[PDB]
């Protein structure tokens, strides 16, 4: 896998690839590493497939017990802790999870970054997965807060194929999200192949790949 | 850590009618990381076409072996080497390594210029020969490649034909193989002539 | 020392079409180079229109079956025989697999039916619960050598049409029940010859809105 | 370690060497391995003397309890309150243990039970490193409905073998016998049985 | 791998089993196991092809200049000898499982030899994989003084029993046959149970429906003159 | 050592390598050139095992120098690259490896063309446009992908390489103490002294 | 988790038209050295099965005393436990299957390999077999270890599919049982000489045969064998 | 984590904390805050492993924070301190230890004095007038042996941590991304926002 | 394998079983044991058989060598060229052989090698994984100068035993007879040697 997410001025970006594997074998071409917790939450998926699933539709049946106990929805911070604290509970059983948990909340957008350790870290930028290198690559030279809609997603999407064209264990097509204050909105499943080709010609890049 | 999946590659060999073909992917990669995607695995000696999988170090150290025998024995022989004699030089030499061998996967195609009979062979890293008659596969990729070769194939295929059948079990099984792909290379060889033609394959 | 798993080979195949699914599997069973059976059933009809194949170590295979088909006989007595959905199937079936995340059910799943629109649905599962609807899926000891056959076939991928030269694809046209039974046919077949599990019988269950039919195919025993 | 129990005409006899062994050092030269779990039910036990010493211990609390309520317990029962124990606690034991005893219906009968916790009901039996030696010999040797002084002779140059060549076993040869008549005790030492 | 070897009234003969496996995929569906060390000295190998192949080639090699060298045919104990040395030397590194039939002027033999150097003597011999369910049906059929066509028809039983319950052996039978008297028959793919049946449907794509990038003439000539 | 980045623009080869030199927990050495010049238009800078890796590409300047002297004459860059490669590919198989990574930066004078090749300890042999070794790629291939043209200026290079080692010094975990950086063209070899 | 000490060898077994035959030596080796001779492998459950078992003896035992007792509750408070609600051999493979399973997931197996062979109410040929594993699986022949490898191969060869099973008489398959006992005294270093054999017909009913001996055997060419290779005295 | 470095001096104590937060062969942050208030006037910075530093550390400030509003009262310093090492003590012997180093740095207002207390993970406490955990000290205590008074004020302990610091990130072979410094006296804890 | 050597009056005897095992699998079930080194020196072969062949091997060509300059060799001169390659390289090998000649100066002499490589002459030897069953039947029942009739009931009694409880013996029992006479090969089947 190769997953990113950041926030600017107008939300969130997320990034996600589709590949998934079984040693050299590409087990899947299409599999979806986002899960939509709730209209104003998404959550990444990098590691173990299996866990990476259950824990994360886990913490939406978690999450939706928040907005009926309390009539108001959960908090980015307050989502991304307890999924921090069932990867405590499972401390050193040998779970593979690293996700972002993306989402906008009365503080605004947030962002957070969450792993089988425990961990949890709040920040604007985050990449996960065996390809996360190759995105940090693009992003860190390209972002800015002040980026637009249309140029931030194009980021986003930019930088998994990079991601993809490199790393052996991603690729496949890219699914992009956009969270805003009135919801996430999907930006639509794109094919590494294509994408590839029409980002060489437009863009001028990937000179040394001949087509 | 084993060394024949290290830098990945496939390579797959179909005979026609009057006619074999011979492809390969273009990847060199270190585990993860694609490194190159020019690194052709096919090479050829006179008439003869040998592709090679496996440790890239050997596949270049292979080439450069078998040139330089064929060379010497062309020029002592005055004539070029014949795939059915070549295959016993490839075996020949691969054994006398056994105990610490080229961690390869040879392949020999070509027609033979006297009796121009088709000819392929394929070989495991110690040099024990299997001389098909339909196909031969080779690489990371090999047990995608005798699923797409098995199913798709048929004897006495055209040249024009046996190229998209060799092209659509190379371009499918790279794509069902992380260590595979980056570009592609089919070479059609009849009695007295050869093309070559770079496929567009997705570059994941 | 003790070690619980097994590998009892065999080949699972299922294909959605449009308002139809299948699920094939050979019925040979094996452990290292011997034969167990030349036809041991390892496709079932699990009720309310759903079939399933569990493929890999057989005594885990057996134990999930078995206890989804449970599983639907309890959905019916709790919630008025109601019918169980394909796609609560497969969230169900997830929950059987993770209750074993520490000790694994050693098998690729696979279950096949109609979604609730009577579209065609194929369901694919990991050992340890990670779920998806597909289109088209191979699993078992031949997958390697059947997907991309199916990705080829199916999907039509690499192909692209005539004198655009890569230009323009061929169009995703939709498969009728005798094309698929062809292609699932010539995919075993063809799995036979270059896999040594593989082999003796061919067993596939169509699902239609009708119901699901059987047949059954021989396959090389050597 | 020699051990070995033979049926015969009138009842049945236990039979034991006397060695213990640390490695290569005799610990004790003159053990009794011939252990009484009721007044006619003895067991000959070899492995690890921990093990059996503790199994037999229970044995003969078991039968001691069984008879102040049932009475008294046959051969057969003896066995299986062995076997039990051996059995269910295989992982955690090393013991092969030979049960034999005399009753006046079922006359004298022998049980062997190997490392695993199964039961065999023999004419005789052999066990202990020793008892490879042996198996040739006693085959060829064994009748059944021997006299009591043509077993104790069978015993006698059985278990002098098993001493010949087993570096584990040695030391004196006991003997136990048990019939109708009651429980009689049998000792012989290097100099009988060496000259055999 | 399935491969046995029978003796007869006037000879010996050995068969094979025709498939080579990687694992548990099928490399050659027809390989050729029935090797060749002089004319009326034939060799059947289980275990690793390559090795089984060289260590048949080297020793051939010797034998045939041995005969040349004594001005006589070889013998199968010579082959024996050598194989046994050979194999020896290298503590079963060569792996190598073979069985070695042939007529000689001595007689008609038949060899098993294993790859640490090992050899037995039989009038019924089996290896590889599948040589438990050969054996079986050898133990139950072979009898003294068979026939030519009793042996023939017993080996090549003994083979099919690998092919169809061992799943390392498979496809067809080949056999050869050594008459004392006689020149030996090779009898390739003397039985063939296991044709692949026709494809429902044929894959052969419209011409176009690949992608290419680039042709190229390949230059396979010398360089020309003028 | 750790980190060695080539890249090969229109009419020259820049080579950038790390500085740093560690034994134990400590870092030894801030200014180290991990580098040598093999022929006046051939440069090659090496990273792998302590020790190994100076050793390793003396003996090769060395055998190059004797050749230069024996022929009066400068190997071309694709000559001395596959000398090399078949002295590691010699030495993979030796009873002690040399542990050696090496990028062969050099400009050829008869066809006038800038060379990179990429050579790992294994005897992997690849010309490139850029190249690294170890993690080094990992990090910088994206950018190298996204802003690498052929008709590129040395400027435009040297540009291209700060934003490689900007990324490199962002993401990576260790510290390398910056690079030397050193440009191969017709004129020769030369030193960037301020980067 | 534990090792095998006291072990039986094959088990062997096959369908004919009528019913089902299934046979085992009476060997309970230890290790190398064939230590008991007298010990009956073959356990039937009333008149309708018998439950063949190879493997560790001790835990074999266990499951003989597991089937003792199952008949023994099958007839509490039961008025047709000897009639419509009497054991099948499906039932008590189950039950076994059950166990075996259950074990091995506790990671404590019992260290055997069983093939329940019967006839059912209906008179319909039953014969599966479950191991150590809790795996399972049905055919018209069915043997454990060593039997696997040099029985099933000559019972394929009377039965290959479930379309020959009407066509195989009770005397055939008696014949290619006893050869297939035969071949595996001369081919198993773990076997014996002595063996039982056991018919379920769905007439004749439950025929145990005891006592039974390898007979006809070939050794005289053996007296023709001399040296390894070379020597001809 | 990395780096945590502790300073007391007259009337204050100062505590250092390294940035970065590393996983795999990626820096993922480079303003990481190692430290949780326990008290108006007591904190606790930390390093160990992944996870179970910060779950340690948030266990103990909302243990602490029970203690201050029970009682209505700040526990002393040296009581926190003990409190912490008996529970990493308690940790060391458990199923799973809480691989964790602590520095305890707090203003005892009772009387008018810093404390600083060195806690590592197995239970071992001593009150120190600069202390350090894992290697940072092999770099840093000769400085602070050398340079040390207990009448230095608060901005000549800075100035020595600088020292400190700049000795770090020139030895050290990894990049630990800067210190967010943090002061600790008897009006609370503030943060040094340029360093 | 079960094999032995043994002296009497007119010479020497020498016994073997004919199973050859790959773990339990009986890859040859008419193996011939008694190999011939030289026309009245043979040998019992135990242990690897490649090994054991090949020594075997070697000192057959070494005698054939000998005879050709000195004449006839003695049996201690044959084992100790048997010893010679089994000590030297005792390392590399797995050997256990027994060797047995009939001189007319020394009549029937046996000599057994184990897996040292070290020498011992005797009376008689057993050797392989079936001796250690008959060590006692072997002991009690061995007599020096029994008649030609006694010797070959004493190794078809012995080794019949060491077949009955070894799985890795079993069989034919091979014989071959040494005296002045010449050279007599026996044979004995399952038939006969089981109703001992
Ligand atoms: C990269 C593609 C590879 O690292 C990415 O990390 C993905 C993330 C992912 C997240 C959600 C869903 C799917 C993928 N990881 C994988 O694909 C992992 C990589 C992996 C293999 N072993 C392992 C891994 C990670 C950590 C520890 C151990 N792959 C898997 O988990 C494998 C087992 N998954 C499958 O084979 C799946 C199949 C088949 C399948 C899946 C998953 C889901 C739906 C249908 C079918
Ligand atoms: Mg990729
Ligand atoms: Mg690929
Ligand atoms: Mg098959
Ligand atoms: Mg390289
Ligand atoms: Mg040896
Ligand atoms: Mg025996």
């Amino acid at each position: 896998t190769t997953t990113l997410a950041f926030k600017f001025q107008h939300g969130v970006i997320a990034a996600v690839d589709s590949r998934a594997s079984a040693g050299s074998y590409i087990s899947a071409l299409r599999v979806n590493k986002v899960i939509e917790i709730n209209p104003y939450l998404l959550g990444t998926m990098s590691g173990c497939a299996a866990d990476c699933q259950y824990w994360e539709r886990l913490l939406a049946k978690e999450c939706r017990l928040y907005y009926l106990r309390n009539g108001e929805r959960i908090s980015v911070s307050a989502a991304s802790k307890l999924l921090s604290n069932m990867m405590c509970q499972y401390r050193g059983m040998g779970l593979s999870m690293g996700s972002m948990i993306c989402g906008w909340d009365k503080k605004g957008p947030g962002l957070y970054y969450v792993d089988e350790h425990g961990t949890r870290l709040s920040g604007n930028m985050f990449s996960t997965g065996s390809g996360n290198t190759y995105a940090y690559g693009v992003l860190d030279s390209n972002y800015k807060w002040d980026l637009s809609v249309e140029d931030a997603l194009y980021l986003g999407k930019r930088s998994i194929l990079a991601a993809a064209h490199r790393d052996a264990y991603s690729g496949g097509s890219v699914n992009l999200y956009h969270v805003t204050e009135d919801g996430w909105i999907y930006h639509g499943n794109h094919d590494v192949g294509e994408l590839f080709w029409k980002v060489k010609e437009e863009e001028g890049s990937f000179n040394n790949v001949i087509g | 850590s084993d060394p024949s999946s290290i830098n990945g590659g496939i390579v797959v060999a179909m005979t026609g009618k009057d006619c074999v073909a011979i492809a390969c992917d273009l990847r060199l990669g270190s585990q993860s990381l694609g490194v190159s995607n020019k690194f052709e695995k096919i090479f050829h000696y006179g008439h003869v076409f040998l592709g090679i999988t496996g440790l890239a170090t050997d596949v270049t150290t292979l080439n450069e072996m078998f040139r330089y025998k064929t060379n010497l024995y062309k020029l002592k022989e005055e004539r070029a080497i014949e795939p059915e004699t070549f295959t016993q030089l490839v075996s020949s030499s691969l054994y006398e390594r056994r105990f610490g061998p080229y961690f390869v996967g040879p392949v020999v195609a070509g027609i033979n210029s006297k009796s121009g009979k088709p000819f392929i062979a394929g070989f495991d890293l110690i040099g024990c020969i299997d001389e098909a008659k339909d196909f031969i596969v080779s690489g990371t990729a090999s047990d995608q490649l005798f699923g797409m070769c098995e199913s798709l194939y048929e004897p006495n295929l055209e040249p024009e034909d046996l190229f998209e059948t060799i092209s659509q079990a190379l371009l499918n099984a790279a794509d069902r193989d992380a260590l595979s792909g980056w570009g592609a290379v089919v070479y059609i060889i009849k009695k007295d002539e050869v093309v070559k033609r770079y496929l567009k394959m997705r570059q994941d | 020392q003790f070690n619980p798993y097994g590998d009892n080979g065999g080949t699972i195949l299922g294909i959605a079409g449009e308002d139809f699914a299948v699920l094939a599997g050979d019925t040979r069973n094996i452990t290292d180079y011997s034969i167990n059976s030349r036809y041991e059933p390892k496709v079932f009809d699990c009720g309310d229109n759903i079939v399933m194949s569990a493929n890999g170590f057989a005594a885990d295979g057996d134990a999930l079956v078995k206890r989804f088909k449970n599983s639907v006989k309890w959905y019916h007595f709790d919630h008025n025989d109601k019918k169980l959905s394909i796609n609560s199937a497969a969230r169900n079936i997830q929950h059987l697999l993770y209750s074993r995340r520490f000790f694994p059910y050693y098998v690729y799943n696979i279950i096949a039916g109609l979604d609730e629109d009577g579209k065609g649905a194929v369901y694919s599962f990991d050992p340890v619960g990670s779920y998806q609807r597909e289109q088209c899926r191979a699993g078992g000891a031949a997958a390697s050598l059947i997907m991309p056959f199916l990705d080829n076939q199916v999907n039509f991928k690499n192909q692209y049409e005539p004198g655009t030269n890569g230009k323009v694809k061929k169009p995703l046209k939709y498969l009728s029940v005798e094309e698929v039974i062809k292609l699932v046919r010539d995919s075993f077949t063809s799995a036979t010859e270059r896999h040594i599990q593989v082999g003796d019988g061919l067993e596939i269950l169509i699902v239609t809105k009708d119901g699901v039919r059987k047949e059954f195919y021989e396959l090389k025993r050597d | 370690t020699s051990i070995m129990a033979v049926t015969f005409k009138d009842g049945v006899i236990l039979g034991a060497d006397s060695r213990t062994t640390t490695g290569a050092y005799i610990a004790n030269r003159v053990t009794d391995k011939l252990t009484r779990v009721h007044d006619k039910i003895w067991c000959c036990r070899s492995g690890s003397a921990a093990d059996t010493q503790a199994i037999a211990d229970i044995v003969q609390y078991h039968l001691e309890l069984y008879t102040s309520q049932y009475g008294t317990p046959s051969t057969e029962t003896a066995a299986s309150v062995f076997k039990e124990l051996c059995y269910e606690n295989k992982d955690n034991l090393t013991a092969g243990i030979i049960v034999a005893g005399y009753d006046d219906k079922n006359k004298g009968e022998v049980y062997t039970i190997p490392l695993g916790g199964s039961v065999h009901k023999l004419p005789y039996a052999i066990a202990g490193s020793g008892s490879t030696f042996i198996y040739g010999y006693c085959d060829k040797n064994f009748r059944e409905n021997m006299s009591k002084e043509e077993t104790v002779d069978f015993i006698k140059h059985s278990l002098s073998q098993a001493i010949k060549w087993d570096g584990s076993s040695g030391g004196v040869i006991r003997m136990v016998v048990l019939t109708a008549a009651g429980v009689e005790r049998l000792i012989f030492y290097p100099d009988e049985y060496e000259q055999l | 791998t399935t491969i046995v070897g029978v003796k007869f009234n006037n000879g010996v003969v050995i068969a094979a089993d025709t498939r080579s496996t990687q694992g548990p995929i099928v490399a050659d569906k027809n390989c050729a196991k029935l090797h060749r060390i002089s004319p009326k000295i034939w060799c059947a190998g289980a275990g690793t092809a390559a090795d089984t192949e060289a260590v048949t080639q080297l020793i051939g090699s010797n034998i045939e200049l041995h005969s040349l060298y004594t001005s006589r045919e070889p013998r199968v104990v010579s082959a024996l000898q050598m194989l046994k040395q050979h194999l020896f030397k290298y503590q079963g590194h060569i792996g190598a499982y073979l069985i070695v039939a042939g007529v000689d002027p001595t007689g008609s033999h038949l060899f098993s030899i294993h790859a640490h150097g090992s050899t037995d003597v039989g009038y019924y011999l089996s290896l590889g994989s599948g040589s438990l369910a050969a054996m079986a049906v050898l133990e139950s059929h072979w009898k003294q003084d068979l026939t030519k066509e009793e042996a023939i028809k017993l080996a090549s039983d003994a083979i099919q029993a690998g092919i169809w319950n061992d799943l390392g052996s498979g496809s067809n039978v080949d056999v050869c046959v050594m008459e004392i008297g006689k020149d030996a028959e090779y009898l390739r793919n003397y039985l063939t149970p296991n044709v692949r049946e026709e494809k429902q449907k044929s894959y052969k794509f419209p011409r176009g429906t690949t992608a290419v990038l680039k042709e190229s003439i390949v230059n396979i000539c010398d360089i020309q003159e003028e | 050592m750790d980190i060695i980045l080539g890249i090969r623009v229109q009419d020259s080869v820049i080579l950038a390598s790390s500085k740093a030199v560690t034994r134990g927990i400590s870092v030894l050495k801030d200014s180290d050139d991990k580098t040598r010049q093999l022929s006046p238009h051939t440069l090659m800078s090496f990273a792998g095992e302590a020790g190994d890796t100076v050793q390793f590409a003396e003996y090769i300047q060395a055998n190059i120098q004797l050749y230069s002297i024996r022929e009066d004459y400068e190997l071309s860059p694709q000559a001395v690259s596959s000398f090399v490669r078949q002295e590691l590919a010699k030495s993979i198989r030796s009873r002690r490896p040399y542990q050696v990574n090496v990028l062969i930066g050099g400009y050829d004078k008869k066809k006038n063309k800038p060379e990179l090749y990429q050579i790992d300890y294994l005897g992997t042999k690849v010309e490139l446009p850029y190249g690294a070794h170890g993690y080094s790629g990992f990090y910088t291939f994206s950018l190298l992908d996204h802003h690498y043209r052929p008709d590129m200026t040395t400027e435009e290079g040297l540009d291209l390489l700060k934003l490689c080692v900007q990324e490199l010094e962002k993401r990576m975990p260790m510290d390398f103490k910056g690079v030397i950086v050193k440009i191969v063209d017709k004129d020769g070899i030369r030193q960037v002294d301020d980067f | 988790t534990q090792q095998p000490i006291v072990t039986g060898t094959s088990v062997i077994s096959m369908k004919y038209d009528n019913g089902v035959i299934i046979a085992a030596d009476n060997l309970g080796s230890y290790g190398s050295l064939l230590r008991f001779n007298g010990v009956e492998r073959l356990i039937p459950v009333g008149d309708n099965t018998v439950v063949g078992i190879s493997g560790d003896i001790s835990d074999m035992q266990h499951i003989e005393r597991l089937l003792k007792d199952l008949v023994t509750e099958n007839a509490y408070d039961n008025p047709l436990a000897d009639a419509e609600e009497a054991l099948e051999p499906s039932y008590i493979f189950e039950y076994l299957a059950t166990v075996m399973y259950q074990r091995r997931s506790k990671m404590n197996p019992l260290w055997n390999a069983i093939i329940v062979a019967g006839v059912q109410s209906n008179g319909d040929q039953f014969l599966r077999y479950v191991n150590l594993l809790g795996v399972t699986y049905s055919s018209p022949t069915l043997a454990t270890g060593f039997g696997a490898h040099m029985a099933n191969p000559l019972l394929r060869k009377v039965v290959d599919r479930e379309s020959d099973i009407p066509k195989t008489t009770v005397q055939v398959a008696e014949e290619a049982i006893v050869n297939a006992m035969r071949v595996l005294y001369y081919r198993d270093a773990r076997s014996s000489r002595n063996f039982s054999l056991a018919i379920i017909d769905k007439n004749t009913g439950l025929t145990f045969k005891k006592n039974l001996q390898v007979e006809n055997m070939k050794w005289d060419f053996a007296k023709d064998i001399k040296g390894y290779g070379t020597q001809k005295i």
